[PDB]
């Protein structure tokens, strides 16, 4: 199969400026579970 | 070698839609838990469509066909 | 009130507006990393074969209780025993290991 | 189909509509095969006219969701050649670009 | 600007033109070796650091010098393409 | 430095307590520190008794209720600094007292139930939400009253309307259509107004005599006459109207509700909703609605008046009313704690509608409790709110001025659905109304244009969301110590005069005197004068208001000014400006950067750390410093003690200054000597030219820490661990790692250096069948581990000044479900200037520093001190702002006399009163270079020569008194300072502000060779060393298809990023040292193929003749 990591994948989604790291945390918060 | 100065768009006859396919895909199985590679004839089979392993672009070019039991419609030629 | 202490999710699709509920989706940002996964088939073909040697050389009623057990369907010990003491599987499970794993 | 945190996945929808349509057929086939009571056989012939519906094209018949809690179209195989990225526009709208800088003037 | 390009603009009937025998000079003039050259006797360009620009550094300026003279010869359908690569790999060794 | 202060105009009256808004409303929300006792009930005791009678009948079995006593607060969880590190809210602990009857025996009252945490506000206005620091802004909406408004569609009459607003209410229009109905628009209904005004007791012979007796149009009322012969009977006939088929025979049902219960509601009894149609028609309103409850058949207050004043409109002068909707008598403006408890009661229906279903379900008698009561409806509603609202934002804490700028903004965008962001044209201009209520400058750039705009500096919301400035009386031609905040609306009522009024004590001086009467510019005399601005300041924001000569600022680059002083950085060596406006140590008090003595007393102790001092009523105080605290945008926000042990201090006397403040004064930057000349292209445009003095002296430099975090999260895998010991590194790459694997504190950490060590587990999972027999064979815990550590991005960090870790055995912390441990490491810059940050003055000089001149070569006096900045005049003519050019004369006086000065905004310096402080100051900078032995210059005769030629000094003179008449037009002999020969003209030079903005270069500046790329697009992404591509767009696409950059446009979408065989082939080939090639096929045109091909399309291509060609490569 394939893998990947969120961890990098997060850091270049702040870096990429879409919004600031506060929406990206809540979505990666989200990410986490319910 | 040679070159493309015309595209062409057509309807595809299933004689067809069968010969660009290597191979059915057979069972709805995707892949497993335990091990994280290919069920038995899934949607992502390395006979039909190639290998994952090492390059992903023959993977990514090698289509598979459904046969269907009962026809059904191209909804875009519906509505 | 209280979510406590002491192989199981849901999938989230590929693509779902992130951000300011943006045109982004989220396979957008996902870069890899590795393309051949290498050490999977060449370690298995000598994981598998490297087992079954030891395997057989010491008697078959001692390896296969765990070959199978922690192998091949599920694991316990309360029940590992096909009609011996729990005492006694513990006895020769870990005696079984111990001169597979080194003989003197 | 990845394997994201360790033990977390993530799918693209047509994924999850072809599994829905190989269901389909499948139990067509083997509805055939043990017997045919036809209000049976044509309710699963409707059902698998409504999922090749699905991954070719929803919200042209209501939308087929993924779970009760992300009830948001799956995206068909209508909606990547169409819509805000899609494959016609996205390549006349432009991509990231390798040996690229800015900095201020 | 660059050197002379107003007398490259004329020798060309389409502006661009100049461009692609610019371009499919430099790449030969790359590809089979760098002694591909027309001009390589005594004053053609040249670098700092030492002066070192008679081996290797810039193709596409190099053939912007060469086509600055009437050594070569530009056109639409000048030669068959195919004998036209194996006769060049053919004279010129490097490879 | 001694301060001159210049015009006096006896601003009566001081500041509002300028974060009044924040604070002052969200007390009034939450009546919190006064007993449940207390009368007044507004907002959040409201916000219950509006709900709280809660009444299940008779549907089978009945008897609830339940009903409100008394609701507490008390207690807050954590301190505040606790709540910041700690990712916690800043609450209070909301639980009500409640006890819930019977239809027989007894009543069970339960005391408390803590249905749900309520954040509270620091005492600075701001709120704490996910951790950081959070504004709720404010919000304009048409205040909820009776309005009218010309008939859009029809030229020549007049429609009116019933607007209200919770949104719970409902619209209403009363266009009188054609042949004269009075038809009546509701929910898109409409029918003649007679049906409903009969369903409240009015009879028609009653209805003409007395309200319709001036008008003749009455008799389009009448007009059937057929159907209003009865009372009640008109009730089910107007039922009739509304078709989901409803039993005609419910006699109040729909008329309850806009009747009495829960629609058109304002807040409370009293001024809610009634100022807003008592003032414009009638006389009062009522209860806060249309009701009856009593007797069963309805009263209305409210219909007859609003007719009766379409009368009184559509006919003659009772006076001419019309209604404006702009006017900001008519707009208004909703504060925090009224958007919190409009939240709130949100989130108590969401339980009502709750506690109704487990009505149902109920057993008999035990309920008390949670069996009605669960925080989720209101603790998810008010959590929503300051979460995620459109209205609660990120602290705009850049400095002090930018945070206090930021808690005292007004958005017309409301969460709700206000305004949207495609209309503008007349919602964004500025209005009469808007004079002393709203500033006319605050408003930022491009698309948020008058949308989001500050409130001024004196105007402040009454009890009601209208904004009120301040007005003083006067008495005939008298003008009164008495200052009375007026409405909009009221404002208009009288004759208003102008500040800048001449005065002997308390009578005005001129005959012939400025006023306003509504909105016009009115010429006046001494008599009709009926009140009288209070100053200049009330007219614009707290931002616009510190731009020393705005006077002499266009509008336009007046904004400009306003809006960078909150983008100022703060310097380590800040400065105050050399000529102020005033309100600069009334900012650093209302923003409570800096910490001021309680009372009068005797200082114990100074640290770095805390402040100790011994008041007179016998307390000794201890005042511990912010230390060195990041803000929310990068600056560093310390405090710094300003007093020494054994000093006396005064009441309201300083002992540290904030962030940006010198000695109490605000200090967004430095006071250069600037001379304002072109230079060898280097002040082009608008670029800035700099002295390396600068950075030699450090003036330019602000401390920046940013912040990096890692968790320990917990997987599949197996559970990854901070620690040291990471498999593949080298031991170089460790020596500075503590053995836990942290970065330790004071270590200079440059791009690629680890932070904090973590290990993971291999992924791909736990692999029973074999592995877990290997475990028992070897020596278990000998399985493999990867490196997934933290590692200082590209861009750069600095040295680690501070760690934070929050590890398991969690002592007060809450971490995210499968998170084991998260640590933290802050890392600081000391930034100084470069070329490529950013400048401006406080008049809209936006500017980037282009070139760094050493001293040696730039100009400087004659006496060889070099000026600092080199300012390019061409920005001066085209932006009409020519009051840089007074601060820099004034700088220059002010630069030999040792003072600085504070020309109040339109109370400023004249022209004469600069002139004679730099003849003032030329007897020192040159009265003592004739003493000291030196007459003058060659060169600063060949200048003068010029000079008189130029007409610049008049001619027979002296040098001397030619150099001074040159030197009072702010101008001075100049020599370049790498040929020593003179400037051949004279050039003015001075003192100007000059400050540093939030945008430097390490934000900016990006280089990507290759990386990352994504997955289903393959596009690239920054990451681990490598930045991300920028982004080549479609008009890009279009220039490069305007030249004939055919290739190079390939290139832009096949080898750069998307094209993997592509790509690859590239660079390889450039190691090679080969050409580039192109495709091969293109991925764009392969993907669309086969994509297509997924349905059941087939595209072939086609060769020059019809033919099929393969372009899939064999």
């Amino acid at each position: 199969m394939r893998t990947v990591s969120v961890e990098a994948i997060v850091e270049a989604l702040v870096a990429e400026g879409a919004l600031r790291p506060e929406e990206i945390a809540d979505f990666v918060e989200r990410i986490t579970t319910l | 070698k040679k070159e493309v100065r015309k595209v062409r768009i057509a309807l595809a006859s299933p004689e067809k839609i069968r010969s660009w396919s290597y191979g059915e895909v057979e069972k709805p199985e995707t892949i497993n838990y335990r091990t994280l590679k290919p069920e038995r004839d899934g949607l992502f089979d390395e006979r039909i469509f190639g290998p994952i392993k090492d390059k992903s672009i023959v993977r990514r070019y090698r289509m598979g066909h459904i046969e269907l039991a009962t026809p059904a419609a191209h909804i875009w030629f519906v509505k | 009130g209280r979510e406590p202490t002491y192989i199981a999710q849901e999938p989230v699709s590929l693509e779902t507006p992130i951000g300011d509920e943006k045109d982004s989706f989220y396979g957008d940002f996902i870069p890899d990393e590795h393309l051949p996964s290498p050490v999977d088939a060449a370690t298995q073909s000598l994981l598998s074969e490297e087992l079954e040697k030891a395997l057989s050389k010491l008697s078959e009623r001692e390896a296969m209780v765990l070959k199978l057990r922690k192998g091949l369907i599920d694991g316990e010990e309360v029940g590992a025993f096909f009609g011996v003491t729990r005492e006694r599987i513990r006895q020769i499970e870990n005696k079984a290991l111990r001169k597979l794993k080194y003989h003197e | 189909m990845v394997q994201v945190d360790g033990g977390r996945f993530a799918t693209s929808d047509l994924n999850d509509l072809y599994r829905r349509l190989i269901n389909r057929n499948n139990r067509l086939k083997k509805l055939l095969a043990q017997g045919a009571p036809e209000i049976i056989i044509r309710n699963e012939k409707r059902m698998l006219q409504e999922a090749v519906d699905a991954l070719l094209d929803n919200g042209r018949r209501g939308a087929p969701v993924t779970n009760p809690g992300s009830d948001r179209p799956l995206r068909s195989l209508t909606d990547i050649l169409s819509g805000k990225q899609g494959r016609f526009r996205q390549n006349l709208l432009g991509k990231r670009v390798d040996y690229s800088g800015r900095s201020v003037i | 600007a660059e050197p002379g390009i107003d007398k490259l603009f004329g020798m060309v009937d389409s502006k661009y033109r100049l461009t692609v025998v610019v371009a499919k000079r430099a790449q030969q003039l790359l590809r089979h070796g760098f002694k591909n050259t027309v001009l390589e006797p005594e004053e053609r360009p040249k670098m700092q650091t030492l002066e070192g620009l008679f081996d290797d550094p810039n193709a596409v300026t190099w053939a912007m010098k060469e086509l600055l003279t009437g050594r070569l010869v530009f056109g639409e359908n000048l030669v068959p393409e195919d004998r036209l690569q194996k006769e060049m790999e053919r004279l010129y060794p490097v490879e | 430095m001694e301060i001159k202060r210049f015009g006096r105009i006896r601003e009566v009256i001081p500041l509002p307590p300028l974060t009044e808004i924040q604070v002052e409303s969200y007390r009034r929300a939450l009546q919190a520190d006064v007993p449940p006792e207390k009368r007044e009930n507004v907002g959040i005791q409201a916000a219950f008794r509006e709900t709280f009678p809660i009444e299940e009948e008779d549907k089978g079995k009945g008897g609830l209720v339940l009903d409100f006593l008394e609701y507490r607060l008390g207690e807050p969880p954590f301190p505040q600094d606790e709540c910041r590190e700690k990712d916690l809210t800043y609450q209070a602990p909301l639980y009500a007292r409640l006890q819930l009857i019977h239809k027989d025996t007894g009543l069970i009252k339960e005391d408390e139930v803590f249905l749900g945490h309520i954040p509270l506000m620091t005492e600075d206005g701001s709120f704490i939400i996910n951790g950081a620091d959070r504004v709720i802004v404010s919000q304009i909406h048409r205040s909820p009253g009776v309005y009218f408004t010309p008939d859009p569609a029809r030229p020549g009459r007049y429609i009116a309307s019933i607007i209200p607003l919770p949104k719970r209410g409902p619209w209403i229009d009363l266009e009188v259509e054609p042949n004269g109905v009075v038809s009546m628009k509701v929910n898109k209904r409409k029918f003649p107004l007679v049906l409903l005004l009969r369903v409240l007791g009015y009879d028609q012979e009653t209805l003409a005599r007395e309200l319709g007796a001036y008008g003749e149009l009455v008799q389009g009322l009448m007009d059937e006459s057929v159907f209003a012969m009865r009372p009640e009977e008109a009730l089910i006939r107007l039922f009739t109207l509304l078709r989901p088929g409803d039993p005609p025979k419910r006699d109040k049902a729909v008329a309850y509700v806009y009747g009495l219960i829960a629609d058109p509601r304002r807040y409370d009894l009293g001024e809610a909703g009634r100022y807003k149609a008592e003032e414009k028609l009638g006389i009062r309103l009522s209860g806060r609605t249309l009701a009856r409850f009593e007797d069963g058949e309805f009263k209305d207050e409210v219909f007859l008046p609003t007719l009766r004043y379409l009368f009184a409109l559509t006919a003659g002068v009772p006076g001419h009313e019309v209604d404006d909707i702009d006017h900001l008598g008519n707009r208004r403006i909703r504060t925090v704690g009224e958007l919190m408890t409009d939240q709130f009661r949100v989130g108590l229906a969401r339980l009502a509608r709750g506690v109704r279903e487990r009505m149902l379900m109920g057993s008999e008698d035990s309920l008390t409790p949670a069996k009605l009561v669960n925080s989720r409806p209101l603790e998810a509603a008010i959590r929503e709110f300051f979460s995620r609202s459109q209205l609660s934002q990120f602290k705009d804490e850049t400095n002090p001025l930018s945070s206090l700028r930021h808690k005292r903004r007004i958005s017309a965008l409301g969460p709700g659905g206000l305004t949207r962001e495609r209309a503008g044209f007349d919602v964004r201009d500025v209005h009469r109304t808007h004079y002393g209520r709203i500033c006319p400058v605050e408003t930022p750039e491009g698309a948020n244009i008058g949308l989001i705009t500050s409130l001024a500096a004196y105007a402040r919301v009454d009890e009601l969301g209208f904004i009120r400035t301040p007005y003083r009386r006067v008495v005939g031609g008298v003008v009164t110590d008495e200052v009375v905040y007026m409405t909009a609306t009221e404002e208009d009522r009288y004759t208003i005069a102008q500040a800048n009024t001449p005065l002997e004590g308390n009578r005005i001086a001129a005959e012939r005197v400025v006023a306003r009467r509504k909105g016009e510019p009115v010429i006046v005399s001494p008599e009709e004068v009926e009140f009288m601005d209070v100053s200049p300041k009330q007219v614009f924001s707290v931002n616009t208001n510190l731009i020393p000569f705005l006077e002499h600022d266009d509008a336009n680059r007046a904004l400009m000014g306003s809006n960078m002083q909150t983008q100022a950085v703060p310097l380590i060596r800040a400065q105050a400006p050399v000529v102020m406006t005033g309100l600069e140590e009334r900012v650093v008090r209302d923003s409570l950067a800096a910490l001021y003595a309680e009372e009068d007393g005797e200082v114990a102790k100074v640290d770095g750390n805390r402040i100790v001092v011994r008041y007179e009523d016998g307390r000794l105080v201890e005042y511990p410093l912010r230390r060195f605290y990041r803000s929310n945008q990068g600056t560093a926000l310390d405090q710094r003690p300003r007093v020494v042990v054994g000093q006396r201090v005064r009441k309201g006397d300083l002992l540290a200054d904030g962030p940006a403040s010198e000695n109490g004064f605000l200090a967004l930057g430095q006071n250069v000597l600037v001379a304002i000349m072109p230079f060898d292209g280097y002040n082009f445009e608008d670029a800035i030219v700099i002295s390396e003095e600068l950075l030699k002296r450090d003036f330019y430099t602000s401390i920046h820490i940013e912040r990096y975090e890692i968790e320990a999260r917990d997987t599949k895998l197996g559970p990854e661990r901070i620690t040291r010991d990471i498999p593949h590194l080298s031991e170089a790459a460790l020596r500075d790692l503590d053995e836990e694997g942290v970065v330790r504190i004071g270590a200079e950490v440059k791009p690629g250096d680890i932070l904090v060590g973590r290990t993971s587990f291999k992924g791909e999972s736990e692999p029973t069948p074999e592995e877990r027999l290997l475990r028992s064979i070897f020596g278990e815990k000998a399985r493999d581990v990867k490196d997934t550590s933290l590692r200082v991005p590209p861009g750069e960090g600095g040295i680690v000044v501070r760690t934070v870790r929050l590890r398991r055995g969690d002592p007060g912390v809450e971490l995210k479900p499968g998170v084991r441990e998260v640590v933290r490491v802050y890392v600081a810059q000391k930034r100084k200037l470069q070329v490529g940050d950013k400048l401006a003055n406080r008049h809209g000089n936006k500017g980037v520093v282009a070139k760094i001149l050493p001293v040696e070569d730039m100009p400087h006096l004659p006496d060889g001190t070099p000026v600092d900045v080199i300012l390019n005049p061409l920005g001066v003519p085209s932006r009409m702002n020519l009051g840089q050019i007074l601060e820099t004369h004034l700088g220059l006086a002010g630069y030999f006399l040792g003072q600085r000065y504070i020309s109040p905004i339109f109370d400023g310096a004249k022209e004469p009163e600069i002139k004679e402080l730099l003849a003032q100051a030329f007897e020192v900078y040159f009265g003592k270079r004739k003493g000291e032995g030196f007459g003058v210059d060659k060169r600063e005769v060949e200048v003068l020569r010029r000079a008189e030629k130029l007409g610049l000094v008049t001619p027979g003179k002296t040098p001397e008194e030619q150099l001074k008449e040159l030197f009072l037009q702010g101008k001075v002999v100049l020599y370049d300072g790498r040929t020593g020969e003179p400037i051949e003209g004279p050039i003015v030079v001075g003192q100007m502000f000059i400050m540093k903005l939030y945008h430097m270069v390490e934000d900016k500046m990006h280089a990507r060779s290759t990386g990352p790329y994504s997955l289903i697009t393959q596009q690239p992404l920054g990451g681990k060393a490598q930045f991300g591509g920028q982004r080549f767009g479609e008009m890009e696409v279009w220039a490069l298809e305007a030249y004939g950059a055919a290739h190079t446009l390939q290139e832009m979408l096949t080898l750069k990023s998307d094209d993997i065989e592509g790509r690859n082939a590239a660079y390889e080939a450039i190691i090679k040292g080969e050409d580039v090639p192109e495709p091969s096929v293109p991925e764009s045109f392969r993907v669309l193929v086969k994509e297509l091909q997924a349905l059941a399309l087939d595209v072939q291509t086609l060769d020059e003749k019809d033919n099929p060609v393969d372009i899939f490569e064999g």
